[PDB]
């Protein structure tokens, strides 16, 4: 019936003004869109016409600049890798219409889990404090959460872009492994899924602790070894910042693109997006923050 | 429904706020002698409560005027709203301030005089800063439907509470002091007002003398024009020079209101050395403020020395300014600069202000060219097109490819302007190439800008030099290999199609959209229907049910189920099923 | 002789504009800044030097290098931004200011130095730009200033009223009016210093000062970023009288956040500090409404507050505390840690508050 469908429609246009809908409303698009996500392989193949973006973190406003570069969400493919509920002022508008897109548009948009879509970091973060103060209790929160549980961790571009939030794990080895992970858990704090959202490239040439809490770091070797392995040709990740917004590393076999610029509002990043077409030329987009313009207590409640 | 007042003494939080919300339900129905005789005494015994509780029953309190019998009987709300004017909280004292100000004109002349100045000279008098604080917004309201005595009662109260050694309710004090003089008689504000408007501008903490400053222009605009170079016009000029850098900075921000306020004459001599002052500030945030407010200033300069007071000593100022460091000064004055273009005139524009925006245009802050770029239409009025062409279009041309998106944007949305002054020709000899380019931009709100622009000039020159020019350029654009190309050749179809009328459109945009259709890539295919459904009412019904119909209908069955549905959306809205 | 000292203190007199050029005066710059160090090694090796006639030329040439308007904020101000993660800027003349701040803190706590001559140099409205001065974002600048405030605090006992009054009007304009301030670590530090000076027969002055100053502080967001110091100087005036432990916690409930976790955190941890030092009597008066609100935030989902609410359980002082007064606090904290012990995303959690139910129940059998 295409009565969801426009509701879905009218949602999507109220968010696009910044204004989050109703906890009844953001159940119910997180119960839709668990249905559609959990028969979601965990590698999920991808159509030559893409842009894969990289994290938001809830800057609604660069999202929205974002969405101006690349193009209209159901007019342009998009691929979001993660990481877009925390270290942001309106973090819930945004991941709701993240969401809201993927449901209402599955083929034109795929989401892919974050390191930062888990209940212990979005809660050591600002994402519970905000659905606190914006909704007044945990029920969002709990729905965002059990909703993120069900991303996929990976996705395929053609087989010839592997797109991924963090990096490449030791565990890990070939795509068929990846597959094999069960994801409909919250990130394992150690694990070949926490690597897979937690790792970062280096140049140490060797698998080595990361300075991050957890994962591994994957020298040059290790990168080409898994291209090769994997036939893939080039791996696309997002988990560390990059001031430039897009980084090439170990000879071209991975790329960082980071999509939020001005990150925290202090980085002052400029964010990049990458854009691949029905020849998989890849080419970058890079731009900057959208131009921006007493409170409650605490304890009112 | 009677529960609820039992319920107002339940512990629960957040039950007795939705008590307190329901209070106006239950004294509805209480009835106005038994909620005065009962309820409201009840609120006064009990109004500890959590502070979010207290600023909920204040703002509920407010609409209980007439839930109390009326005016008559208004009094009984004044020792409960009086309690909430105490809290320590800000919020809630704001909005107990603001109910007994509401209250205050409901009360009789002699309610006021017997009941209301009595509470506000018990505020003024409270042991803690809070209910000076809150008695320092009162004194406006209840001070003209009152006697002389008591005038002059709460005159004596106010200069009290001015000169209070808290900061705190000086601030107070000061913020309301245009609010208390704006009632007071004129007579009275030269023997008593600005005396405590000359102590509070010279007070030692500079967040007291910025509101002085805020005040200030409230104070010359009840005054007469020769009293101000005597009671206010040496405080203002102390204030100019005041040390603290947020004194100049207020005195930057209503420098336009206070100048209209003071007149031309007193602008001439007291306040255009200040603002020659305030421009070149040590602070850069009193120098963006200033650089801000300079064309308000340049407009409202009095007409026989306007040109000569901004020649000499505005002018070289604005020079300085333009090349300074900071970039937030700079931005703020490429916003209007363009204001004074108007005023100067055209030789003097070209003489003084045309270098000044070939410099601005190459600026490497965004913000500058951006805000040069929008204001551009007063120059091309002041100046015609001739002078603009020979001195704006390189630069219009070169900012036409620029680096940052915004900018482009900027030029585009303002380039059918250019066209329709150059002509069609000048536009087809010299820009179509530009806009043209600006098609297979890589940022989409370029397209977008772009496409909007070709339905605009294509609006103002007709059809048949649009079919001449533009549509063959862009049916050719859709061989284009990658999508987002295409889905722009089919946007500016979609926008081409209205003006282009039903005969252009058929023989030309038709066939190419129908081709499309069958184009590999369902984004290109889906467009594609929302293309046909937009251009569908324009082309006739024997070539629709000819043409477009079994192409709809092949796209209906296309495998992507967003092609389906919108080729089922535009069959349906079109009823050709 | 002093002659010299003087002329070289009305040398330094001089502002130099590093701000506007580095390169500008530079050998001006560096001939300021070594006459400086010079008569900072003066003062720290020869005694008996410091003279009455310097004490104003000292006072005013502090007054002129170190007292002028702040910068705007550097940092940008509101919502979006976390003040835990404001970049501390610097300022460009520290080669100078720094010095000064040294030879201050010298001349001050010289034993050649006598207050009773001083006060009078020193007036209400050189405390008065000195606590103003607090709002500077550079730490060092802070602490520098911190030092010098408690060095005055010590010396001057007549000023001591005034500074505890002008401490109170900053702290009131930021919880009530601005809610922005860099100083309030400092203030607290030294006030935390001025409640351990404090006698035993607290006067009401202090008693109103901690109701309405050190607790409302808490209200606000930037809390973070000083709740140590704070937490500091409400348990030291409880270690100095017992009678306001029940207020203070009264207050703290009342202001109990409910919208950020990291201050419930915080709250927490500062009633854990207080609870150390609450007396078995002061306890019965606040043994239900403290743990009503324990019990409320063990059931919060957020795993942090939870833990540090299950982390009481570690404590055996509160365990001998509300050993004797269980049978009026189980029937409270049963129900909602036995509904939380059901399940909890975080498996810690859920160790935790088996580990505190055991303990609970071993401790006493209802
Ligand atoms: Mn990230
Ligand atoms: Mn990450």
């Amino acid at each position: 019936e295409k009565v969801f469908t426009k509701e879905l429609d009218q949602w999507i246009e109220q968010l696009n003004e910044c204004k989050q809908l109703s906890e009844s409303q953001v159940k119910s698009l997180c119960e839709k869109a668990k249905e559609i996500l959990t028969k979601e392989s965990n590698v999920q193949e991808v159509r030559c016409p893409v842009t894969v973006c990289g994290d938001v973190h809830g800057q609604f406003h660069d999202l929205m600049e974002l969405f101006r570069i690349g193009g209209k969400s159901p007019d342009t493919n998009y691929l979001f890798m993660g990481d877009y509920v925390d270290r942001g002022y309106y973090s819930v508008e945004t991941v709701t219409l993240l969401v809201a897109l993927k449901v209402r548009y599955r083929e034109r948009i795929t989401i892919l889990r974050g390191n930062h879509e888990s209940r212990q970091i979005t809660q050591v973060y600002g994402f519970y404090d905000e659905c606190l103060r914006k909704y007044g209790n945990a029920n969002v929160w709990k729905y965002f959460t059990d909703l993120f549980d069900y991303l996929p961790l990976t996705a395929l571009v053609d087989g010839q872009i592997f797109c991924l939030h963090g990096g490449l794990s030791p565990s890990i080895d070939t795509l068929d492994h990846i597959r094999a992970l069960d994801r409909l858990q919250e990130v394992p704090h150690e694990g070949p899924m926490c690597d897979l959202l937690w790792s970062d490239p280096d140049d140490r040439g060797g698998w080595g602790i990361s300075p991050r809490g957890a994962g591994y770091t994957f020298g040059q070797d290790i990168s080409e070894t898994f291209n090769h392995a994997n036939g893939l040709t080039l791996v696309s990740r997002a988990h560390q910042l990059v001031m430039e917004g897009y980084n090439w590393c170990h000879d071209r076999n991975v790329v960082t693109i980071f999509s939020a610029p001005n990150y925290c509002y202090r980085c002052g990043n400029q964010a990049a997006i990458m854009e691949l077409d029905d020849t998989l030329k890849y080419s970058f987009l890079q731009f900057d923050p959208a131009p921006r313009r007493r409170r409650t207590p605490d304890y009112f409640l | 429904i009677a529960v609820l007042i039992d319920e107002l003494r339940n512990e629960d939080v957040q039950l007795r706020l939705n008590s307190i919300k329901k209070l106006s339900t239950i004294a509805l129905a209480l009835g106005v002698e038994r909620t005065r005789s009962e309820l409201l005494p009840f609120l006064t015994d009990t109004i500890y409560d959590e502070d979010e509780v207290l600023l909920a029953l204040a703002e509920q309190l407010g609409n209980f005027t007439g839930l109390v019998g009326g005016p008559d009987f208004a009094h009984c709300l004044l020792p409960p709203l009086e309690n909430l004017a105490t809290v320590e909280e800000t919020v809630v004292r704001d909005k107990a301030v603001e109910s007994l100000r509401q209250i205050s004109q409901e009360h009789t002349p002699v309610a006021l005089e017997a009941y209301f100045v009595p509470l506000v000279k018990r505020l003024a008098s409270g042991d803690w800063f809070t209910s000076r604080t809150s008695a320092c917004g009162l004194f406006s309201v209840c001070y003209p439907r009152a006697s002389n005595a008591v005038k002059a009662e709460i005159r004596q109260q106010f200069r009290s509470l001015c000169s209070d050694d808290t900061p705190m309710v000086r601030r107070a004090a000061a913020s309301k002091l245009g609010e208390f003089a704006k009632v007071l008689e004129l007579d009275s504000v030269k023997s008593e007002i600005v005396p405590l408007f000359t102590s509070l501008a010279s007070d030692e903490q500079d967040s007291v003398r910025l509101l002085a400053v805020e005040a200030c222009v409230s104070i010359a605009q009840l005054l007469s024009q020769d009293d101000l170079e005597t009671l206010v016009m040496p405080t203002l000029r102390q204030a100019a020079e005041d040390k603290s850098w947020r004194v100049r900075y207020m005195v930057a921000d209503r420098f336009s209101e206070l100048q209209k306020a003071m007149g031309p004459k007193i602008t001439l001599n007291d306040l255009i050395p200040a603002f020659q002052n305030l421009l070149k500030d040590c602070e850069a945030e009193v120098r963006a403020a200033a650089a801000h407010k300079v064309k308000e200033l340049g407009e409202n300069l009095p007409i026989e020395d306007r040109e000569t007071i901004i020649m000499n000593q505005i002018l070289p100022y604005i020079k300085e300014l333009v090349s300074d460091t900071n970039q937030h000064v700079k931005s703020a004055l490429a916003s209007v600069i363009m204001g004074l273009s108007t005023i100067l005139g055209k030789e003097n524009t070209i003489e003084h202000l045309l270098p000044l925006f070939l410099a601005q245009l190459k600026d490497e802050c965004p913000d500058v060219r951006l805000n040069i770029i929008s204001n551009l239409d007063c120059v091309n009025e002041v100046i015609g097109i001739r002078q603009l062409s020979q001195s704006l279009l390189p630069a219009i041309v070169e900012l036409a490819e620029d680096a940052k998106w915004r900018v482009r944007l900027a030029i585009i949305e303002y380039m059918p302007l250019l066209a329709g002054q150059l002509g069609v020709e000048f536009f087809d000899e010299k820009l179509n190439s530009l806009c043209m380019a600006w098609l297979v931009d890589h940022v989409y709100a370029i397209r977008e800008a772009a496409t909007n622009n070709l339905m605009k000039l294509v609006q103002k020159f007709g059809t048949e030099w649009a079919q001449n020019t533009i549509v063959p350029k862009v049916l050719v654009m859709a061989n284009d290999p990658n999508y987002l190309h295409r889905m722009t050749t089919l946007f500016c179809i979609n926008a081409l199609s209205e003006a282009c009328g039903q005969e252009i459109t058929t023989k030309q945009m038709l066939p190419i959209v129908l081709k499309m259709a069958g184009d590999q890539v369902a984004n290109v295919r889906f467009n594609v229907a929302k293309s046909l459904q937009k251009i569908g009412p324009i082309l006739d019904t024997n070539a629709l049910q000819g043409e477009v119909k079994p192409v709809l209908q092949k796209l209906g069955q296309d495998e992507d189920m967003d092609v389906k549905y919108f080729a089922q959306e535009a069959i349906s809205v079109l009823a050709l099923a | 002789q002093e002659k010299l000292f003087i002329q070289k203190l009305r040398q330094c007199c001089v502002l130099f504009d590093f701000v506007s050029d580095p390169l500008s005066d530079l050998k001006w710059k560096e001939v300021k800044r070594a006459a400086l160090s010079e008569m900072v090694e003066y003062i720290t090796h020869n005694r008996n030097v410091i003279t009455e006639p310097i004490y104003p030329e000292v006072v005013h040439m502090f007054a002129v290098n170190m007292f002028r308007t702040l910068p705007p904020s550097s940092n940008p101000t509101g919502a979006e931004f976390d003040p835990e993660e404001d970049e501390p800027t610097l300022e460009a003349a520290w080669p100078h200011l720094q010095l000064v701040y040294e030879f201050f803190l010298r001349f001050l706590e010289s034993p050649d130095f006598q207050p009773n001559i001083a006060k009078k140099y020193i007036d209400q409205k050189f405390v008065l730009q000195l606590l103003e001065l607090f709002d500077s974002e550079d730490p060092r600048e802070r602490d520098f200033l911190k030092t010098t405030l408690h060095r005055i605090y010590g010396k001057f006992l007549g000023l001591r009223a005034y500074i505890r009054k002008q401490i109170n009007n900053i702290f009131y304009r930021f919880i009530y009016e601005t809610e922005h301030h860099n100083g309030i670590a400092e203030l607290l530090e030294i006030l935390g210093s001025i409640i351990n000076g404090f006698a035993l027969p607290l006067k009401e002055e202090h008693k109103i000062f901690l109701l309405k100053v050190l607790l409302p502080l808490h209200k606000v967001k930037s809390l973070s970023v000083y709740h140590p110091q704070l937490a500091y100087c409400v348990v030291q005036f409880l270690e100095k009288d017992s009678t306001l432990t029940e207020p203070v916690v009264m207050a703290l409930l009342k202001y109990w956040p409910k919208t950020h976790s990291p201050k419930e955190v915080m709250f927490l941890n500062e009633l854990e500090e207080i609870l150390d030092v609450i007396e078995p009597s002061e306890f019965v008066k606040i043994m239900e409404p403290l743990f009503r609100q324990l019990a409320k935030c063990v059931s919060s989902p957020h795993f942090q507050v939870a833990e540090r609410a299950l982390y009481y359980w570690n404590n055996e002082y509160i365990m001998s505390l509300i050993s004797d007064n269980a049978a009026k606090i189980l029937p409270i904290m049963f129900p909602s840690l036995y509904r939380n012990s059901k399940t909890h995303w975080n498996k810690t959690i859920h160790g935790l508050i088996y580990n505190a139910l055991k303990l609970f129940m071993e401790m006493n059998q209802k």
